[PDB]
RNA sequence: UAAUAGCGCCGCAAUUCAUGCUGCUUGCAGCCUCUGAAUUUUGUUAAAUGAGGGUUAGUUUGACUGUAUAAAUACAGUCUUGCUUUCUGACCCUGGUAGCUGCUCACCCUGAUGCUGCUGUCAAUAGACAGGAUAGGUGCGCUCCCAGCAAUAAGGGCGCGGAUG
């Protein structure tokens, strides 16, 4: 991922102006990783050492799903909401 | 005189990790040592970081049961229920439960438990100042962390209500 | 039974082959999926895992309601022949590789309730171990099949406690009363054997093949919009996401020999075009060593044919033909990335015109004992006295001839044996012994039999160490450099098979003898198991390294694909292949030595 | 500079045997000249091994008939097609240009079945140029040892931010 697409989408997940790391932006981060990833999965079908890589981002988002639900259910609502999971 | 070991009785809701670790350091015994004595291996100090990969089966507990002279059922209760999720790490901890009575409970290891049903507080996953993730229940010669020389005890007072 | 396969590749137009990759990657292969899946699902599943035989008709039965399907329509009949008879084999096949299972498992749970100690066997018996040893040699008086009938048919404790102190020894009686951690070892050994048979009856169904992977790009789909709620979903999500995205459609075996017609092109060359499928026409490109079969092929159909079907096809030198495609490298379209390939199946002994008429022989009484068994039923329904003339029919066509090459068998001195021992370290060692008199005529070890050639089985050695690290040192790479040595492997087994075989027809051998190795790559590794628990009490781990080099050497110990190999040149030359039991402890020498007298022993009733 | 030591493999020896050789005494006697088998026993000024990646519908091992031949086998004749592999050679190379994408790194410490290790020239940078399979170590290799790196083994330490159920 691109430095200047991690900036704008940790301002566009931001809390605040120093929020680098929240469950929030984390997930935006994995979210946006296998967005790209997806259609790369899409033509190279032999790509193993991508197909590793997929798969560990779905389980960190997936974990880091789970805590913000179980800390605030509203928040992860939103969450979810905003990035359509 | 009959054959006799330093006994330690168990706390209400320790760890078995906890446990062994007191019982251990009261007989100035090691993990490897323990499992020998015990004829399980090193099974034991698998247990002291709460790897149940092959939960703690009845033989396995009724051969330490042998050994640190504690009733299986009693030892049972303090692994988890069966059913119940338990997460290895991080190893957490209650302060006003540790000032209370010195020691680690497994009920705080549960996936469920993030509240002291007695004490109103979220337990502590790390240290609450220098943020240092706790040993293995075991290893806790006494209740301080071990970066920052900080008594258990006290942690109560930092740890949210 | 000498059956070989040739193979040959099929030269055509782009349209021609276009045509044949539709027709099965996109309509049989789909429907053998479906076969399998309904095969799996069918009520009776339990009842057939219970025995070993799948009925003869039922994958026919679920068959023609799905020729008539939407998807899969527009195949010819010996096509949908085609996948009934590959799903028919896959689970005739998965149905007795499980109940065999089950069977040692039955065995093995009844010798652990059977091995006691002596001091379970007194304690049990309630008498001293003195009337055991007794009783058990008064029983062994009065072959470990009859011991077991013996146990499962008595109640009485002291009579099944002396078949248990009888068959703890093997029908020996061993007056040595010490080594009880022997027998703890050996009980434990039963019981990692009887817990390894238990992981294996849990295995998955007959798969079937995904050439489209629209389970795999579903999958990723789900898996990436949206989320998983448990572990156990996602865990199944990333294990649909990592596996192997086949691409090669099912072969077509034609068990009909004349199902393949065969022609001579206007340039000469060989042209083969199957039932159902004849406006398209496929040339053969094979190798001059294996010319003389499908000259031999074609002139076989067109004997039968000046004969106006006086010739039975089924004495033809073609049994039958899978028509595969195998792995191109590069890209473009399949079929033509992929090479067609027929794999025809020749039963080698009808080559020459004595061989033939051995063919017809057992033919011959197979099927005129078929019709007995056929004549006895009453029951007298239309297609079965359909069956009942087509066997005569085959008996009168059988009687004649074709014109074959001749050659006068192979007349064997049936007191020269051949011994072979297989271990480890020697993976052959050949003994031509003399039955008559003991002394061996010839010894051969696996320098001898590999002659000009022993430098294969050092570079099958150095070098399958060398690829085992090169995997290694890939995998972490994800490269898909893996390289193995089989092929090297298969090659030196095929020398050493070609070697023995030569040996006996030198010394006009009239057997080859091979041990019965049973379930080996199964009791070493029960019986490194045992060890390591002892020496590793508690850490798995070390129980997993300790022996690791011996283990995995015995895993790729390829004694079956040798044995295999030599009972196929044996075959081929008319060796009468014997079993016997190839001793514990001695020289490799000694082994076979002993090992070919005992068959002989055997052998004489 | 270092590769000590271990392990595996070859060979070279030495010994004892025969499945060998000799002899008839035809199952015995001797011998180790060949062939082998089993040890141990060294790495010779050397014997044999030898693992950087690739390239041929390559050649040979083939079928039938007849002869000699009990047969193998040889010879002669007729036919020939390219499959899938194992070697032995010979030759080529040590890649480029584009994209898409994975992993790993605040900073330390130990150090993995971790990575790297050729010749020359120019530098002596960190890299080019030419060559190049003899390519760190031992006769040859190793996951062993040496050297450097080590974030991409694992473990421990540990700074500041955000999160902190
Ligand atoms: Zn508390
Ligand atoms: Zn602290």
């Amino acid at each position: 991922l691109s430095t200047e697409a991690t900036a704008k989408i940790v301002s566009e997940f931001g809390r605040d102006a120093n929020d680098t790391g929240s469950t929030e932006v984390q997930v935006a981060l994995l979210t946006a990783q296998i967005n790209h990833l997806q259609g790369h999965f899409a033509e190279h079908k032999k790509d193993h050492h991508s197909r590793r890589g997929l798969l560990r981002m779905v389980s960190q988002r997936r974990k880091l799903l789970d805590y913000l639900k179980r800390k605030d259910v509203a928040r992860y609502t939103q969450l979810i909401e905003r990035l359509g999971l | 005189v009959k054959p006799w070991l330093f006994l330690i009785k168990p706390y209400e809701g320790e760890s078995l990790s906890h446990f062994l670790g007191r019982f251990r350091r009261a007989n100035h015994l090691s993990a490897s040592g323990l499992g020998t004595l015990a004829g399980i291996g090193a099974i034991v100090a698998r247990w002291e970081r709460f790897h149940f990969n092959p939960r703690p089966s009845q033989q396995e507990l009724e051969a330490i049961a042998s050994v640190v002279e504690v009733d299986a059922q009693r030892l049972a209760q303090m692994l988890p229920p069966a059913g119940v999720g338990m997460q290895h790490e991080p190893i957490r901890l209650c302060g006003a439960c540790y000032a209370e009575s010195p020691c680690h409970r497994i009920e705080w290891q549960y996936k469920s438990v993030w509240k002291c049903d007695r004490h109103q507080l979220k337990i502590l996953a790390k240290c609450p100042n220098c943020q240092a993730p706790f040993k293995m229940p075991a290893l806790w010669e006494d209740g301080c962390c071990h970066r920052c020389r900080m008594p258990f005890a006290e942690m109560a007072k930092l740890q949210k209500v | 039974a000498s059956q070989i396969t040739i193979q040959a590749r099929l030269i055509s137009f782009e349209s021609n082959r276009q045509q044949l990759w539709k027709l099965m990657a996109d309509l049989n292969t789909p429907l053998i999926n479906e076969l399998l899946c309904q095969l799996g699902q069918h009520p009776d599943f339990e009842k057939w895992q219970q025995k070993g035989k799948l009925p003869s008709t039922v994958v026919s039965q679920l068959c023609q309601p799905l020729k008539t399907d939407p998807r899969f329509a527009g195949q010819p009949s010996r096509l949908y022949m085609s996948a009934i008879h590959i799903v028919d084999y896959i689970y005739k096949s998965w149905l007795a590789i499980q109940k065999r299972l089950q069977q040692q498992l039955d065995g093995k749970t009844r010798w652990l309730e059977m091995l006691n100690s002596d001091a379970e066997l007194v304690e049990l018996s309630g008498d001293t171990l003195e009337a055991i040893r007794v009783k058990a040699a008064e029983i062994l008086a009065i072959l470990s099949k009859t011991l077991f009938d013996a146990y499962q048919e008595t109640e009485d404790i002291k009579s099944r406690s002396a078949i248990s102190y009888l068959l703890k020894n093997g029908c020996k009686l061993t007056d040595k009363e010490e080594d009880s951690e022997k027998f703890a070892k050996r009980r434990r050994q039963v019981e990692i054997q009887i817990q390894r048979l238990t992981e294996k009856l849990i295995s998955r169904m007959p798969k079937g093949r995904d050439l489209t992977n629209a389970k795999w790009l579903e999958t990723l789909l789900t898996a990436t919009t949206t989320v998983a709620e448990d572990n156990a979903q996602a865990k199944r999500w990333q294990d649909i996401l990592l596996t192997r995205s086949s691409s090669l459609p099912f072969p077509l075996v034609f068990e009909t020999n004349e199902d393949m017609v065969w022609s001579k092109n206007q340039k000469g060359r060989l042209c083969v075009h199957f039932n159902g499928l004849s406006d398209l026409i496929f040339e053969v490109y094979c190798g001059n060593r294996q010319l003389h079969w499908f000259q031999r092929f074609l002139e076989d159909q067109q004997t039968k044919r000046k004969s106006k079907n006086q010739h039975s096809s089924g004495l033809f030198t073609l049994r039958n033909g899978h028509l595969v495609w195998l792995e191109g490298e590069g890209k473009g379209e399949p079929w033509n990335l992929h090479h067609l390939t027929l794999y025809c199946c020749v039963d080698n002994r009808l080559w020459t015109e004595e061989g033939t008429e051995i063919v017809r022989q057992e033919k011959a009484d197979e099927i005129t004992k078929f019709i007995t068994n056929m004549k006895k039923k009453s029951d007298l329904s239309d297609t079965q006295q359909a069956l009942i003339q087509r066997k005569q029919s085959t008996l009168t066509r059988i009687n004649n001839s074709f014109e074959r090459p001749s050659q006068p068998l192979y007349q064997g001195q049936s007191h020269i044996l051949v011994g072979v021992s297989l271990g480890l370290e020697k993976p052959a060692t050949v003994a031509v012994v003399d039955a008559i008199a003991n002394k061996v005529l010839a010894y051969r070890s696996i320098k001898q039999l590999l002659g000009d050639n022993y430098e294969l089985l050092n570079r099958q050695r150095r070098q399958q160490q060398y690829l085992s690290h090169e995997r290694h040192k890939a995998q972490k790479n994800f490269s898909p450099n893996q390289f193995g040595a089989s092929e090297l492997g298969q090659h030196i087994d095929r020398l050493l098979a070609k070697a023995i075989v030569a040996l006996a027809r030198t010394y006009k051998a009239g057997s080859i003898v091979l041990p019965k190795l049973g379930d080996m790559r199964e009791v070493v590794q029960s019986e490194i198991q045992a060890i390591a628990e002892q020496k590793f009490p508690g850490y798995i781990e070390g129980q997993q390294k300790y022996a690791k080099q011996y283990r995995v050497n015995v895993h790729r110990w390829s004694y079956g694909r040798l044995i295999q190999s030599i009972q196929s040149k044996a075959a081929q030359t008319g060796i009468v292949i014997e079993e016997g039991k190839q001793p514990i402890r001695g020289s490799p020498h000694d082994k076979a030595k002993e090992l070919a007298l005992s068959a002989y022993n055997l052998r004489l009733t």
